[PDB]
């Protein structure tokens, strides 16, 4: 029916109301303490308070680290903005690794705005230009006032034009008995289509036939936009939407990334700051989460160091899982998780716990019940003691071979005959280590 | 770019026609069912073979601005200069087209030909009708 | 289009129960990883699981470029099958994130329903209205079939069309709107004035009947990647050929995201996941390992298999050793084939099978020692001495390999060890490690 | 004329059906190389393999270059033949897998027929034909244009399409001009003014082309040969076109860019369509690799996956290195310099160095080629020096023998000439013998 | 020219004979008796013009003469011959790859000449009348050019009306049109009218009126060389990237079929190819990769002569961990010839010194010259070359013409060569900053 990758079966961390943990709530079992840890820290983000505060997720391989970091977006709702990431991703060719990190940072800062628009619409019905007196003097257009006359349903508007809408109306090939859409905040126009007052089936281009827009032709609507910092900061640095000659040359020319100055971030924060005073702006801060944290070497940690003392960043979210290893770009230094001690010395550390037999047994029936599979009890339980002896992920990655066998013999249960097949068709790490020394030619 | 004029060039000269405006030039006019035609045709057939011109779009941009606007208090001569390099009338013609019955009113009606008109239609085409706006 | 190494294999040669006949298709031996190859095909049929990683492992010259030759034979039509090896990440203009991005997107395909209407017909009358300069242009077409007749209009790209493939008035022409394509299918009326400014011999077919215009429904299958740089800026299209795509932003994909699962919503478009085919993989970076790890979980994710012939060899950016060059948390989250090293009646299946995809007759005392000498050196050599036996055969005017033929290939091209060893017993004429060779012979 | 380094060999000299000779096509020795080398020549006039790699291995000053050469002087000019160094690979435009796939997709020619019809000739008369019943608010209604052509003993006058007339006023020609008109597309042209039409002006600076030889209406049968690599580079460059990002990137510097797989997946399939109408014919070549020590571990592995290409050609590469390091790398000792996994890919041929009769023989074919007259006696001393030393060392010094007997008014070299020269020039050794004997920084 | 005085300005060609024998002392170049014999070999090899592709290595201790060999090759080597002298740090490029920057050295150093006929017309313009049918098909044009002796009427056609009408003149411009081709230009405005507009405008110049014959002939000859036809050939408007060398990586096609037509271009005896020398001075800091391009670049029949220039012993190859004589891998080597230069004794150095002070007008005493000798013979010889022009202007603020004894033992005094220098910092180590940045600023402990 639908499609399963690795998660899907976690929709939040299954707290209570007082912030106490069920065992097996929200698709979760056991990590009580870090279930609840990431509680905390879920409603320190709708505080709405905080500024720049640090946490990091540490434990060893298929322990649950992403999960809750999953977990913690699905449970803080789509209206937050959640920015996920990989720590091999911030080294770019294009733009220096300091910059993109700051980019994501401002990424992560949400925005709700009630903005108002001005609108001219309705059918076309004459379109009359007025020449100029000297076309070929150098200075100045072809023409001088363009006559547009526009009909609504219960309203007739007459219009006169500077040649710059003009352009742009022929820009968007507008004829007479189309149906256009004005708008006077950039000078926008859209071309909706026919309208349906004429003839339909004598048509060659596929176009869409309009009824007649209601209200007056001159509007005034509401409009709630979602924005983010970095969306005004891209915006602002690379022109386009206006009807000038360098914003209309901006669309065209291959788009590249900048370094963003931090004069055009002060600007746009005394804008943002201006609009929220009017009482028509509300900021919604984020989470940016920084996944496999130990990619990064020393510059982007120092300059993270500085980037979180600022008065405007979101809550970080990290992840790592190395025991005392040297911190990339370095030689000598040798710290727990890859992460240097001042850096380290800003974070609050969340440990996170191996399983037993029991949580892997009742992770592999929420997996397999989650991928529409039957499996048998003497199977599971061969499952399970495959899963303690080589992984938790080779145990949950052997359902749907199994499956797929189950099915090509005519059968939907799946018995401990497919498990052991899929035992010998498929291998794991340690066995695949153990041919690899007992070989000739470098298998 | 403009007013660039394909002057022609005397033979006697170094330089050549190279394989590739060779056959650059041929195509211009050639119709279809031809060899070399459909050769060079590549683009084109399979824009009309994946049924490209009737497509949705799908994503259009968050926030749009205009450039920063630049003030100097009590001098009109930075607002003439602000107003000719944003409003430049030889590239706001190059981008734009004239009117189809302003073209016979100084062609016709004023007796001016058809080489001393201004450039216009300079403008790339839109993949769709759908691609033309982001609203 | 050319006999390739590859080109004998097509399919998997598999029965209804997955059991792996002993010599079909174009494939011999390897009962196992073919059975485990199959499970894998019928799992990327099924297309309800996501991010699967498959590793194939082996000694070299075993097969497992031919087993992903067979899995993309078997997998069939208008599935995506990227195959890319894996130093063509590297590049000058793109991060290593961004390109495994989009080879990642590359191999997910969406299938959309369209709504077109077919027009097909006898040319009355074409009046074409266009400006001064020729920019703006409109005009009415009439068409006509031997029942009806129709007045249409037409447009720039429609008048544009008709221009080129000049259509002149009594031509049959067929129309699909949604497309937009001009088909002309011949000449009907026979006019009888004709000037010498056209130089074609245009076919004499019949004027059509019956309706003017019917409905017709088309699908077709787009990649996401498609999609992505369609939708990054003004003229992505001509980037989908030039590979000007630089570094397309977030927020695109969010938005191609959220239309995607609107589309497969409205049961407009379905999703159709296909595999992602990455060839020695040891080539990569710890960084590319570090994004495979978390993309493989997205919900947009194919079925990605790698391929490698590494011991415990060292991972490229570290200091250390891993088993197959890849890391143990990489490893963690795979599923691993092992293939295992060939028989002689193997090695002589597959030379007869390669002696018969490239034309050429064999004998039996011919395809003997063809096939001790390649259980002697590698089973590669022994296939390439097929081609430069029968050149030779072929030299003494006779189309039949014999044993002098391949004794002279033997003795003509030489070997891996035979080389190592003339390059040991004479190691003063080569030049060395330190840059010596003594070029004079006394 | 002028002469560097070769050009006194021409073709391999093996006959037809058998063996190479000891002397002939400006070769001396080196039997068994040419003989697979004349195997390799007759397995690419085939035509039938795709992706068959060589690799020839000696010492310096052996002959791989001057085998090279030869393959490609024994194949023809139309066959098409690309040399290429292993440093030109690493370029700071585009990944160096590109330009391997570049270089790659060079080597595959294409022949295309066609047929052309055309009118060209003087203008004797031109006049737009006023229609019968002409149209209200329209000046000047043509039904047909009259065309009067002039050539070299022939004379035709035409009548064509109305809308021929703007492109007529367009290319402003007039009476007296030479046109140049396609039959089906119209499209005329003004190739320039009648030559005859020079003198009744004073100044008059257009060009005077002569009047066209034959009749005015001729078929053509042109043959075009291209590359696959032409077609893909034509495909990926837009067409000309009108929008400003067209005219503004036709004056900038010409950035190479990464051609996708898509572009050439079309271009494949489009040359498959007309070569099985019989219009089009491929013709596959040489990519000749030389000095492949110089690639790396990544261009190695991309060098895998590509041979197994469709449509790879015939690669011929060379190496003079014995056991070393692959570049890249850091403990993989390997014959040649090339990693065993492409060391297993290829056939290898093997060059020996020469005696002293063949020494003398190829110093005395260089002076007879070089136009110069060498007395016995130095011919003996010239030979015992590059016995001692090196043949090339020895093929250098032949020219400033040459100098020095032209000083002195001479047309022999005599041996007091040689003894000069090698005097005032020295060799690798001496130098050395020099270096090692010296403390002022030398 | 715009030029001051030199390291080797005194160099005009090698001294030698017509039977190619140096003189001691003449042309400006001291002693070297065999490396200028060879040299005058290497000269009448380029002078030839039949032999390509050929490597000669110069091979010497510093301050020997390596690069005034060259010097005295390129002077002696005439005019219209192309010289291309580039340093072994020039093609590390960022725009460019090594192998490309190879290439277009290499292509610069081989042309094709061209000779060209003129029949200029050039004047002052008096009036110029237009006049046009009544069909307008037709246009002639009454042009009216004159120089100061005479003046004479001509009649246009309708492409030069179209010329003019574009950058038009206006009745007192200096223009000149070639009538053979057709060549249209406007030189300026007459010295005549230059008082009548009293402001002059943007675009114009004022140039003299041509005196002489209206109509001239004269014949010029071209030297173009390779690497211009391929600039000029890759782009629409290629000149710009002849001055600004923003070419960027040409292909080869262009490259073949530029080769093609220069090939039957010779054949149809339209140009004829002028070979000549390309220098690289100090080749020993080249990539591994540079060194097997040049092997293989040298075996095309459009080479030029390579002249290599290396003061490096037994030194490390860059990009390997090896070493090699003079820093070069033996296969390169083995496709050379060496030139072996050799130290000077005091005479050579004597008459050199005497040589460069005769050069920069320089006078010195018989005792100041024996001073600077024995300096030079003690230390280099460069040391004793820039003590002669110091000493120059410590005599002139001695207000004295001639340079003495004094002057010379003054100017030892305030500037140290390397060996006083070497001494002093390692009797005072303690003062300048270590290999570790260990130093000790406070002058007491
Ligand atoms: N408490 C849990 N309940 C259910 N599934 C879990 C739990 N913990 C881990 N998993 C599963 O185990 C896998 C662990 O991977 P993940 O948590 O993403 O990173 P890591 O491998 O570093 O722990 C995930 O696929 C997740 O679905
Ligand atoms: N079972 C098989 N059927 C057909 N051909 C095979 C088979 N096994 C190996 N080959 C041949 O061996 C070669 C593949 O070897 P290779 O690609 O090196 O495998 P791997 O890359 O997994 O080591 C191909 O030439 C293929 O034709
Ligand atoms: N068998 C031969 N007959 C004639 N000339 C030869 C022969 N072998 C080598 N040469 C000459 O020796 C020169 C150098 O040989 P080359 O092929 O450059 O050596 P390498 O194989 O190291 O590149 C060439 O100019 C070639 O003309
Ligand atoms: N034979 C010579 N005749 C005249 N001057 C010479 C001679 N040899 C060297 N010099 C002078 O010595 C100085 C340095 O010599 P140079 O040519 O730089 O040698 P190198 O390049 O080996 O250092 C130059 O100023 C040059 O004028």
């Amino acid at each position: 029916v639908t499609r399963t990758a690795a998660h899907t079966h976690i929709k939040g961390l299954g707290l209570d109301e007082s912030g106490v943990a069920k065992r097996v709530e929200g698709g979760f079992v056991g990590q009580i303490e870090a279930r609840e840890a990431c509680g905390v820290i879920v409603d320190l983000i709708k505080a709405k308070k905080m500024s720049g505060r640090a946490i990091l997720l540490a434990g060893g391989p298929s322990t649950g680290k992403t999960a809750l970091a999953l977990a913690i977006s699905q449970e803080l709702g789509p209206k937050v903005p959640f920015c996920p990431l990989v720590g091999s991703e911030l080294y770019s060719v294009e733009v220096k690794k300091t910059e993109t990190l700051m980019e994501n940072f401002r990424r992560a800062i949400g925005l709700r705005i009630k903005e108002t628009k001005e609108v001219y619409e309705g059918e076309v019905t004459e379109l009359t230009p007025e020449d100029a007196e000297n076309p070929l003097g150098g200075y100045g257009k072809t023409i001088s006032h363009v006559i547009v006359g526009l009909k609504s349903a219960k309203g007739t508007k007459t219009l006169r034009l500077d040649p710059t809408i003009y352009e742009s109306i022929q820009r968007e090939k507008v004829s007479i008995g189309d149906v256009i859409y004005i708008e006077a905040n950039t000078g926008a126009v859209k071309r909706v289509g026919r309208s349906d007052a004429y003839a339909t089936e004598f048509d060659l281009e596929t176009e869409e036939y309009v009824p007649l827009p209601k209200g007056e032709v001159h509007k005034k609507k509401e409009i709630v936009q979602d924005v983010t910092l970095h969306d005004l900061d891209v915006a602002n640095a690379r022109p386009q939407g206006g009807q000038d000659v360098i914003s209309m040359m901006g669309q065209l020319l291959k788009p590249k990334k900048t370094e963003i100055t931090e004069k055009l971030r002060q600007e746009v924060n005394k804008v943002v700051a201006k609009y929220i005073d009017q009482g028509v702006a509300e900021l919604i801060p984020g989470v940016l989460f920084i996944d496999e944290v130990n990619m990064l070497d020393i510059e982007i940690f120092t300059y993270l160091n500085k980037a979180l003392e600022s008065n405007i960043a979101p809550v970080v979210v990290l992840a790592s899982n190395r025991g005392m290893t040297t911190v990339r770009g370095t030689e000598d230094v040798i710290s727990p998780h890859g992460v240097p001690p001042d850096l380290i010395d800003r974070l609050l550390i969340v440990r996170t716990l191996p399983y037993d037999k029991d949580e892997i047994r009742t992770i592999i029936e929420r997996r397999a019940t989650v991928e529409r599979l039957q499996v048998e009890s003497s199977a599971l339980d061969l499952l399970a003691t495959m899963g303690t002896e080589t992984s938790l992920r080779y145990a949950l990655q052997l359902l749907a071979p199994c499956g797929i066998l189950a099915q090509t013999s005519n059968r939907k249960e799946i018995v401990v005959n497919d498990v052991n097949e899929a035992k010998l068709l498929f291998l794991d790490a340690k066995r695949s280590t153990k041919i690899l020394e007992t070989s000739a030619n470098y298998l | 770019v403009i007013e660039r004029t394909n002057g022609p060039k005397n033979t006697d000269s170094l330089s050549f026609k190279t394989i590739t405006q060779e056959l650059l030039e041929v195509t211009r006019n050639a119709p279809s069912e031809g060899v070399m035609a459909s050769l060079l045709n590549v683009e084109k057939h399979a824009y009309e073979r994946e049924y490209l011109n009737c497509i949705q779009r799908g994503y259009h941009p968050n926030v749009s601005a205009p450039p920063v606007t630049i003030e100097v208090l009590g001098s009109s001569h930075v607002t003439n200069s602000i107003n000719n390099e944003l409003f430049d009338p030889l590239i706001s013609q190059a981008l734009s087209d004239i009117p189809a019955i302003t073209q016979y009113n100084m062609h016709v009606k004023k007796g001016i030909p058809v080489e001393d008109f201004p450039k216009t239609g300079l403008f790339p085409e839109p993949l769709n009708k759908n691609f033309s706006s982001n609203i | 289009s050319l006999i390739a190494a590859h080109s004998h294999i097509t399919g998997l040669g598999l029965d209804e129960n997955l059991q792996p006949r002993p010599t079909s298709e174009g494939m011999v031996g390897q009962l196992q990883a073919r059975r485990a190859a199959g499970v894998i095909l019928k799992m990327v049929q099924n297309g309800t699981i996501a991010g699967r990683a498959v590793l194939v492992a082996g000694p070299p010259s075993t097969g497992k470029t031919a087993l992903a030759m067979g899995v993309s034979q078997s997998l069939g039509k208008d599935v995506p099958f990227t195959a890319i090896a894996g130093s063509e990440i590297f590049s000058l203009e793109l991060s290593k994130t961004e390109a495994l991005t989009q080879a990642f997107r590359k191999s997910i395909g969406i299938k959309i329903k369209e709504e077109t209407e077919l027009i097909e017909g006898e040319v009355v009358e074409i009046q074409i209205d266009r400006s001064i300069t020729g920019g703006h242009k409109q005009g009415k077409l009439t068409i006509k079939t031997t029942d009806m007749e129709t007045i249409y209009e037409l447009g720039n790209k429609m008048i544009d069309g008709l221009t080129k493939e000049k259509v002149l008035a009594g031509d049959v022409i067929s129309i699909d709107k949604a497309s937009g394509k001009i088909t002309k299918l011949g000449r009907s009326f026979a006019r009888s004035r004709d000037y010498d400014a056209m130089g074609a011999d245009t076919r004499f077919v019949q004027c059509p009947e019956g309706e003017l215009q019917k409905r017709k429904t088309v699908v077709h299958t787009v990649s996401l990647h498609e999609i992505d740089v369609i939708n990054s800026r003004t003229q992505g299209f001509l980037a989908l050929f030039t590979g000007d795509t630089g570094e397309i932003r977030s927020e695109v994909r969010d938005q191609i995201n959220t239309k995607v699962a609107e589309w497969k919503e409205e049961g407009k478009a379905e999703i159709v996941p296909g595999v992602l085919f990455i060839d020695e993989v040891h080539m990569l970076d710890i960084e590319c390992f570090s994004f495979i790890n978390r993309a493989l979980e997205d919900e947009f994710a194919p079925i990605v298999m790698m391929a490698t012939n590494r011991g415990v060899s060292k991972t490229r950016g570290t200091n250390y050793k891993s088993p197959h060059g890849l890391p143990l948390d990489l490893l963690d989250r795979s599923i691993i084939i092992t293939t295992k090293s060939y028989n002689e009646q193997e090695i002589k299946t597959i030379l007869s099978i390669r002696a018969q995809e490239e034309e050429v007759e064999l004998s039996s005392d011919a395809l003997d020692l063809l096939t001790k000498t390649g259980v002697e050196t590698s089973l590669r050599y022994s296939s390439n001495l097929i081609s430069v036996a029968q050149q030779i055969a072929m030299k003494r005017k006779n189309n039949t390999v014999e044993v002098e033929d391949v004794k002279r290939a033997y003795l003509l091209f030489l070997d891996s060890a035979r080389s190592v060893k003339y390059v040991q017993e004479n190691e003063s004429q080569y030049i060395d490690d330190q840059g010596n060779v003594q070029i004079s012979i006394a």
